[PDB]
RNA sequence: UUUUUUUUUUUUUUUUUU
RNA sequence: UUUUUUUUUUUUUUUUUUUUUUUUUUUUUUUUUUUU
RNA sequence: AAAAAAAAAAAAAAAAAAAAAAAAAAAAAAAAAAAA
């Protein structure tokens, strides 16, 4: 009955008696809410006031258990709390509370007659209080916190901490739980009318709190700070309080580490290697330090008073950099809570989109060339920040006018509108003039532009997409505002498509754009890494608060003077419905009309820049509808993210040439820019560098922009990926395990493990503790995604019962004798997890037959069929190995219960939400709509591609459909009809097809060997010699840059061992790869490969008109035929292992770099490709079992079956 | 081959003066080319209105040299049924394309031309102000030519070599067309009929040509007017064709009154004034609000009025109006007053001329801070001290937009806008477009345009104008021409377009 | 007197980020 | 020497579906249907 | 208009990474495995 008595809990290994205790357990939980409750709140637990341990870093701290009265007992609903005008269209324009004020639940009550203001508003704050705080990624609510509790107490095996008292005195309100969700009505339907509103949350953020105790962030002391918080936050507010105070408890950790003095780090290279550590001081610069007096003034004087002394705790007692580090995380997870933030659009569409003015206006610049309605041609400025921008830009005009020239633009607008997505709304007599079915899958970009490509070319329908408005679309983020991002239609899209491409072009020619270098590891950060173990730096981290609200009219004429002038430039006949042609025109200084030949994209450009309407409408269930007030920017169009970066790089780079042609210097050396975030780097004196700062920031208040000016010595911000001195603090209280934006069931619980995997892959360089979040991965597996109904035909109840129970356990139920089609809800074994096509999760060690254990497989174990390889671990590999056998010991199989998730990962129960997507689609009329969408751009390409599959039709044998490049739209349209036509089934149909299969399946079952898995078996044995580390472990020693990175860490160990990543030390790549998979990003499981490989065997007379069928390049031409050659020998061995980059952050890529700790017999080399599968053994095995070395060398076994599988 | 079949549709073409000669080899080619429109919309709808090869069509019709002839098959019969039609007309060269420079005459151009228009080099002929020149080739074979009548070229036919068949009749004598006809001959001639008149006025910088939306016989002007006799149907219906600064004024008499042809308005403006007529018809929208943003001197208020009393006789309910400088002449009054009267009588009711506003004392001030009063003596300043005038202008411009205070802007226009007592659809000028932040939101906003040189008529105002022109060098300073422009012949347009009820 | 390279198809779902 | 099943691989053929609400089902907009 | 019924349902743009591609049977053949 109690988890934290079992054999797993104090041996962590699973045993035969441990593995049946903890899945009947782990049962128990998921099965009824009777259970649940008793766990959660059994009396045996002892309710704590004081407590006392340790901190982060081992210092004493003490602290006190105390929730607030207003939790407890609210107050009641206050009607004044969400005010309204007196013509009644919107709220108050100065209102306070944007999101849910803590009252008591049943005090909100709707009294008034309806279709009436007060009752609209009444049901929206229902609306707001039931539905909008249900976040729940996974499963309900209580057994997510069910999960984290599991799995604190497995861990600490004990059940006296504070966070069971947190739970008990917050949510124990009599013998059933205050709220459940339901998903049949989506919402929160309170049992206990008497509890507070927000009370809801508390669900999740206690779950954050644990995965915080789980991760090793912040110890049982810390938490009750953390809890204490959270609690004072919601006394009134519990959203705005933490919107108040966010940058407050966290620009904190530059005057301790100011504190430090002197800290020793490591120096990065320019080529992404560490070469030494020195010792360094860390004070901040004379003009630094006198912000610290306001800031501490401000943090004295808004902040809670046991987050002050904590925080002057901080300030206090550190004497390293890894004491600020660790208290950093602290007070992020202290001051984060993980869930999205999310209430009623019109709350937030105040604070989220309104446009507002800061400290300068902008101008505008003289009309050289004007059209006849007066609309701006050609222009340029006079002086001012426009002047400083196009001083800049004004050098790149001109290549750029080169590189739109070679783009045909119809094609390239066509593969930008790849992008399925809704526009716009039919109106009714095109749901008549085109088929219903038609109408019903018209939510599609592709598929809207497939109906109207009738008048592409007709100039009037951009007259025509003015009158229709432009519907806002909310979105959530954790940790920020309710963002209301704008969402348009085609023609909207289409006007901001030449603007987009010709400021796409600057990114090739200037290297300052964060934008086309982006990999998932320590390649994004080598600038940032390099720079800060420079000497005489300023790091300087700009952000621009409010981006899209300050950009006004005048501020967005800037980038259309380059657009024009690039425009002007450039020749490009027939755009869209525009051509090439001559117009009247005016001229400055010219009294009569000149005549000049304007070419399309300037034609385009003048008419997007003139007609220019950014207000948004969002339709409210309240007010009617709501207009937006006018100049803020649209963010939904194409350019809407060059726009930025080429605003900004302008000024920045202007501001450069201006001190320069001024007589002073320029310290900058190299800046980054996405967008908002801007990343600046300056070097020399503190003067020289303090006065350019200064100047840019200066430069920033003239173009009208608040800006965000936080910079240092030793700390820089883009990303949000944050560095201090050659070291990565990663904010591992970003990302949330037990919260989604939108609700979502899982209708296929592969996808469930995959989003739980790349979840937990992006907490491992950024927790220090990952072996708990292990655990807390395998809890939050184990309990709360368990539970997999079944609908079984009456009749064969009880024989599928007799079959499936002899692998399972089945939760038979009542049959009703009365209804058919009865529900046999059963419960899938943990066995699953561990599986390929399955849960794939990292294993506990399992017990052979002799009672020695399998390794306790790490965080950087790969995945694919490398987790098929724990059958054969389970199996004694090495007394498989010892009389010559391959016989994988089912009864140890059955007995772990592994046989029983093969068997039910082969039927594909799991995989049948839906189980068909019929025919009766009418693909006649799915050709039509492509047959009238390939007469855009590029005409001639596709008609032969139909040809050739003719031809290959005709003479030889078939290709799909899904092969050929001019089926490729008619796939698009299908493929995206298919997405609009989706069902998910509460339960399943097994009616005598899936039953004879059961019963032709329930058998005695042996688990099947394919032929190939002979590479699996293989094992390494352990030498009483100790290798060498890389020399650049003894520099990591001192500051470690990561968290989970620390001095004797098995992450650290690792990079000891591996060594860090290079993209030179390549040394195989085309032999390495082809038996990892693919050839040359092209895959062997690809039906290209696949219906080109079946070609290859037969005569190969019909091979030209194959590529012509594809219609791929020469030099992919080229590359197919080497795939061909090169698969056709020794592509027998192939291994199949799944590694994620993200996983990988710091370490070494190429499985080469672990060839020096393994030493390998000369006699096993028997074929041209085992030097690199012996490599690919290696490494999986090094990284796999990496808590169990202790740096010593090894020698490798083989088994004579895989010698004859290599041989063959 | 024209875009728009003249055999079809002769009526459009003889909007234009451009009449058919009636019934040699281009009599041939216009019917062969009625023959390729009717095949072509044949080919068309039948699909859903895509054809299917277009530049195959494209090349088949405009060169000739692609026969396409089949002895699968059945996507390729719509081309040998035109290959058929082609090759039995024996042309040595294929049609061209014709289109012609207007947007009345490319709104009409059908889909499958459009598409055709990708993969042909058209031959696109220019018009002078709306009306295409006659030197052409095309138009001076297949339609008739036009002849000028004046006060001098007056005479009988037969003194030309004038005919029927070939010639039509275009007078500006200012007689009637009865008179003409039955005293000169002219009875066998046909006349071309204009609904406009474009006038050449005399400007200080020279000769100004004006297009007006009016007749002659309405717009009663003779040679030798002036330019304030009739100055209220000139604002409503007339457009300057020449480049700004234009020289018109209070002194302008006139040349010439010519018939011409009436202007068509754009499709941008009719489209966002037809999205503020749907939303003040709709019952979804609570507020319904116009912005409209000019130059300071275009006379807008004198047109606006007139606006807001066709839109509430037209739609019946009360339309309020909120003057240019309405919140300059409350904040003139309540800069003191620490809660004034939002209310929309006592805003409405400081309206008038006689009350001054905040930004002209402050600019007065600012002007007479630099020993500025004179208009010869701010146009003697060269333009770096204007525009150092003009940033010190800007920097109280700053100061009330900023923020959303008790004193501000935009809540001024909040509290007006969102009173019980305020008129539900509401029209508000404006004077730059940083303003369109604190102005309360809608989803139009327009740029309006006049017959007036604005640096021109402050120089004539009776008081102040020094002022007044600092203020408008500083506005036109601040606002360019990125939203629609709209004149207010198409505001009208708009409002007789619209069905009502 | 020979031997080695770094690469863009589509659909859906998830993750990081603007 | 013959036969029972898994898997490496070839050829042919069928080419294809059901309703059950365990659900404590939601709202207004519109085409049509029957009483008042 | 008072009432009853079938259906159409709402989630933009860019940069980067990982995973995925109907079922059942017959005819030819090897290994694993049971019987003789
Ligand atoms: N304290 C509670 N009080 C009342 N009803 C509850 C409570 N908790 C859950 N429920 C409701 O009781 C219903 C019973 O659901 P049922 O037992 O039939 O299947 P279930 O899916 O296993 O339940 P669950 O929602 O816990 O997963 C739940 O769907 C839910 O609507
Ligand atoms: O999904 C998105 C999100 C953001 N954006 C665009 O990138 C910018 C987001 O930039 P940031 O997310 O970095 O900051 P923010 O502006 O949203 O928050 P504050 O600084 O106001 O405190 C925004 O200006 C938006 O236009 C998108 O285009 N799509
Ligand atoms: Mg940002
Ligand atoms: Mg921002």
């Amino acid at each position: 009955t109690e988890l934290y008595n079992t054999i797993f809990s104090e041996t962590r290994k699973f045993t035969r008696e441990s593995f049946k205790e903890i899945e009947h357990l782990t049962a128990k939980l998921a099965n009824d809410r009777v259970a649940r409750h008793d766990f959660l709140f059994n009396n045996s637990i002892a309710l704590i006031s004081d407590y006392s341990g340790e901190d982060s870093n081992g210092n004493q701290l003490q602290a006190t258990v105390t929730i607030p009265n207003e939790i407890t007992n609210p107050k009641e609903y206050d009607p004044s709390d969400y005010p309204l005008a007196e013509d009644e269209s919107f709220f108050k324009q100065g209102h306070k509370y944007d999101y849910l004020v803590t009252f008591r639940a049943g005090s909100l009550t709707n009294t008034y007659e309806p279709k009436t203001k007060m009752y609209k508003l009444h049901a929206a704050l229902d609306k707001l209080m039931h539905v909008k705080q249900r976040k729940s990624r996974f499963a309900d609510l209580w057994r997510e916190l069910c999960a984290v509790i599991a799995s604190l107490d497995v861990w600490y095996q004990t059940t006296n901490y504070p966070l069971r008292t947190y739970v008990k005195l917050l949510f124990h309100k009599g013998d059933e739980f205050p709220f459940y969700e339901s998903p049949s009505q989506d919402k929160i339907i309170f049992n206990d009318k008497s509890v507070a509103s927000i009370l809801p949350t508390f669900v999740y953020t206690c779950c954050q709190v644990g995965t915080a105790i789980m991760s090793g962030i912040l110890t049982h002391v810390e938490s009750i700070v953390a809890m204490n918080h959270f609690l004072h936050c919601a006394k009134d507010s519990y959203i705005d309080e933490k919107l108040k105070i966010k940058g407050i408890g966290r620009s904190w950790y530059q005057e301790a580490l100011h504190n430090v003095g002197r800290a020793t780090v490591p120096v990065w290279s320019q080529f992404n290697e560490v070469i030494g550590h020195r010792t360094k001081t860390t004070s901040e610069p004379h003009f630094v330090s006198s912000t610290f007096i306001s800031l501490r003034a401000k943090r004295a004087e808004l902040l809670y008073p046991e987050f002050n002394e904590y925080i002057n705790r901080a300030l206090r007692l550190s004497k390293t950099q890894n004491d600020v580090a660790n208290y950093y995380a602290a007070c992020r997870a202290m001051t984060n809570d993980g869930t999205f933030l999310a209430t009623l659009t019109e709350l937030s569409l105040d604070a989220a989109v309104f446009p507002r003015i800061e400290q300068r206006l902008v101008t505008r610049p003289a009309v050289l060339m004007s059209n006849t309605r007066h609309e701006s041609l050609k222009q340029k400025y006079a002086n001012g920040v426009g002047s400083i921008a196009q001083s800049y830009l004004s050098s790149f005009t001109d290549e750029i006018a080169k590189r739109v020239n070679g783009i045909h633009h119809d094609e390239a607008w066509l593969n930008f509108l790849t992008t399925s997505s809704p526009g716009r709304k039919l109106t009714e007599i095109e749901k008549l003039e085109v088929g219903g079915d038609v109408a019903a899958w018209s939510n599609s970009r592709i598929v809207m532009q497939a109906v109207f490509a009738r008048e592409y070319r007709t100039p009037e329908r951009i007259f025509k997409s003015l009158k229709a408005p432009i519907k806002l679309v909310e979105r959530q983020q954790s940790d920020r505002r309710q963002r209301a991002i704008s969402g348009l239609d085609n023609d909207r899209l289409f006007l901001s498509f030449m603007p987009y491409t010709i400021g796409k072009q600057i990114y090739d020619l200037n290297d300052n754009a964060a934008q086309g270098k982006q990999a998932g590891n320590a390649f994004d950060i080598g600038e940032m890494l390099y720079w800060t173990s420079q000497r005489n730096v300023l790091l300087s981290s700009i952000d621009v608060a409010g981006m899209d609200a300050s950009v006004t009219t005048n501020t967005k004429d800037i980038y259309n003077t380059f657009v024009l002038d690039v425009a002007s430039k450039c020749t490009v006949p027939r755009f869209g419905p525009y051509y090439a042609k001559n117009m009247e025109v005016f001229e400055v200084g010219k009294r009569q009309s000149q005549v000049k030949y304007v070419n399309a994209a300037w034609q385009a450009c003048a008419l997007e820049a003139a007609n220019s309407q950014t207000s948004t409408s969002y339709e409210s269930e309240i007010f009617g509808q709501v207009k937006n007030a006018e100049g803020t920017y649209p963010s939904g169009r194409a350019d809407t993210s060059t726009h930025h970066t080429v605003l900004l790089q302008g000024l920045v780079r202007g501001n450069e040439l201006k001190r320069a042609s001024d007589g002073k210097n320029s310290c900058l050396t190299t800046i980054k820019i996405l967008g908002d975030d801007i990343m600046e780097i300056f070097q020399g004196n503190e003067n020289d560098t303090h006065d350019h700062a200064v100047s840019n920031a200066s430069i920033l208040n003239e173009s009208g922009f608040a800006t965000t000016a936080e910079l240092s010595q030793n700390s820089i911000v883009l990303l949000q990926q944050l560095v201090v001195n050659g070291t990565f603090w990663g904010f591992a209280d970003r990302i949330s395990l037990w919260t989604r934006e939108d609700t979502k069931d899982i209708g296929r619980l592969n996808l469930a493990m995959m989003e739980l995997n790349a979840l937990i892959d992006d907490l491992l360089f950024r927790v220090r503790r990952p072996e708990g979040l292990k655990m807390l991965g395998f809890f939050c597996g184990a309990i709360c995604l368990r539970r997999f109904t079944l609908s079984v035909d009456n009749k064969l109840y009880d024989s599928t019962y007799n079959n499936l129970s002899k692998y399972m356990t089945l939760v038979k139920y009542d049959k009703n004798p009365d209804f058919d089609s009865t529900l046999m809800s059963l419960i899938l074994p943990l066995a699953w997890l561990f599986m390929p096509r399955g849960g794939e999760y990292p294993a506990y060690p399992f017990e052979r037959r002799d009672g020695t254990f399998t390794e306790d497989e790490s965080m950087f174990t790969a995945r694919g069929a490398y987790k098929r390889r724990l059958l054969y671990d389970v199996s004694n590999i090495r007394e498989m190995i010892q009389q010559n056998s391959m016989v994988l010991d089912d009864d140890l199989l059955h007995e772990y219960g592994f046989t029983g998730a093969l068997l039910l990962i082969d039927l594909n129960i799991l995989d049948l939400i839906d189980e068909v997507k019929k025919e009766d689609i009418s693909p006649v009329k799915v050709n039509e709509l492509a047959t009238s969408l390939e007469q855009l751009g590029k005409l001639g390409e596709r008609e032969k591609s139909r040809r050739a599959a003719s031809d290959l039709k005709i003479r030889g044998h078939a290709l799909s459909n899904d092969i050929v490049y001019g089926y490729g739209l008619q796939e698009k349209i299908q493929k995206s009809a298919m997405a609009t036509k989706e069902t998910t089934v509460q339960s399943k149909r097994v009616s005598s097809r899936l039953h004879e299969v059961i019963v032709a399946k329930t058998r005695d079952y042996k688990i099947p060997t394919m032929p190939a898995d002979a590479l699996h078996l293989y094992e390494f044995e352990v030498e009483d010699v100790t290798v060498d580390l890389l020399p650049h472990a003894k520099h990591t020693s001192y500051s470690n840059l990561a968290y989970n990175m620390s001095f004797g860490s098995d992450g650290w160990f690792a990079f000891a061992l591996l060594g860090g990543l290079d993209r030179s030390a390549n040394l195989l790549r085309l032999d390495v790869a082809s038996i990892r998979g693919n050839y040359h990003k092209f895959s062997y499981d690809d039906p290209v490969f696949k219906q080109g490989y079946k070609i290859y065997k037969s005569d190969a007379t019909l091979l030209n008109d194959f590529f012509v069928a594809i219609s791929a390049g020469p030099k992919e031409q080229g590359i197919l035929l080497r795939a061909f050659a090169y698969y056709s020998l020794y592509g027998n061995v192939e291994y199949h292992y799944v590694l994620s980059p993200r996983q990988l952050f710091f370490l070494s890529d190429n499985p080469v770099s672990a060839e020096r700790l393994v030493r390998i017999p000369p006699s096993y080399y028997v074929s041209t490709q085992c030097r690199a599968l012996y490599n690919i053994f290696s490494y999986l095995h090094i990284l796999r079992s990496i808590t169990s070395n202790q740096g010593k060398r090894l020698g490798m076994v083989l088994h004579p079956g895989l010698i004859a599988y290599v041989r063959g | 081959m024209f875009a728009i079949d003249p055999l079809k549709h002769s009526k459009l073409y003889e909007e234009y003066g451009l009449y058919l000669r009636p019934h040699a080899p281009t009599i041939r080619s216009i019917k062969y080319a009625s023959l390729i429109h009717s095949m072509l919309a044949k080919h068309a709808a039948r699909h859903n209105g895509t054809l299917i090869n277009p530049r195959m069509y494209a090349d088949m019709i405009t060169l000739g040299n692609t026969k396409v002839t089949v002895t699968d098959i059945v996507t390729y019969k719509a081309l040998t049924e035109m290959s058929t039609l082609i090759e039995s007309f024996r042309l040595p060269s294929g049609l061209a394309l014709i289109i012609f420079d207007d947007e009345k005459y490319q709104s009409l151009i059908p889909n499958y031309i459009n598409q055709l228009i990708a993969y042909t080099q058209p031959h696109i002929i220019p018009t002078w102000q709306g009306i295409a020149d006659f030197s052409d080739t095309y138009l001076r074979s297949y339609f008739k030519r036009p002849f000028e009548l004046t006060a001098s070229n007056l005479a009988a036919p037969q003194k030309y070599n004038l005919s029927p068949m070939t010639r039509s009749i275009f007078n500006n004598t200012g007689r009637e067309d009865a008179v003409i006809r039955k005293l000169y001959g002219y009875g066998e001639y046909v006349f071309i009929r204009y609904e406009g008149c474009l006038i050449t006025w005399t400007g200080i910088y020279g000769e100004v040509t004006m297009m007006v939306n009016l007749s002659k016989r309405d717009l009663g002007l003779d040679v030798g007017d002036d330019y304030l006799k009739e100055y209220k149907k000139l604002l409503f219906y007339g457009v300057i064709t020449d480049a700004i600064p234009s020289g018109i004024s209070a002194r302008s008499t006139i040349m010439k009154i010519s018939p011409h042809k009436m202007m068509n308005p754009s499709g941008g403006a009719l489209a966002v004034l037809s999205k503020f007529l749907e939303a003040v018809v709709s019952t979804n929208v609570i507020n319904a609000t116009l912005v409209v943003y000019a130059e300071k001197g275009a006379g807008k208020t004198s047109f606006l009025s007139t606006y807001a009393e066709q839109l509430s006789l037209a739609s019946g309910q009360v339309v309020g109006h909120l003057s240019s400088d309405a919140y300059g002449r409350w904040l003139a009054k309540n800069k003191d007053v620490e809660e004034p009267s939002f209310a929309y009588d006592y805003v409405l009711s400081l309206d008038t001329d006689d009350n001054e506003s905040y930004y002209e004392q402050k600019a007065s001030e600012l002007l007479i801070s630099h020993g500025i009063s004179e208009v010869a003596q701010y146009e003697l300043l060269s333009v770096r001290k204007k525009i150092k005038m003009m940033d010190e202008m800007n920097e109280v411009l700053i100061a009330q937009l900023e923020n959303a205070d008790t004193h501000s802007e935009r809540n001024f226009y909040y509290m007006v806008s969102t009173g019980k007592t305020t008129p539900r659809t509401l029209i508000v000028e404006g004077h730059f477009n940083a303003q369109d932040a604190t102005i309360a939101r809608t989803d139009t906003t327009v740029l309006l345009r006049t017959i007036n040189d604005t640096t021109q008529a402050m120089r004539d105002r009776q008081r102040g104008g020094v002022v007044q022109l600092f203020l408008r060098d500083t506005y036109y300073r601040l606002l360019p021409a990125l939203h629609t422009t709209v004149y207010p012949f198409e505001m009208l347009e708009s409002i007789r377009r619209w069905k009502w009820v």
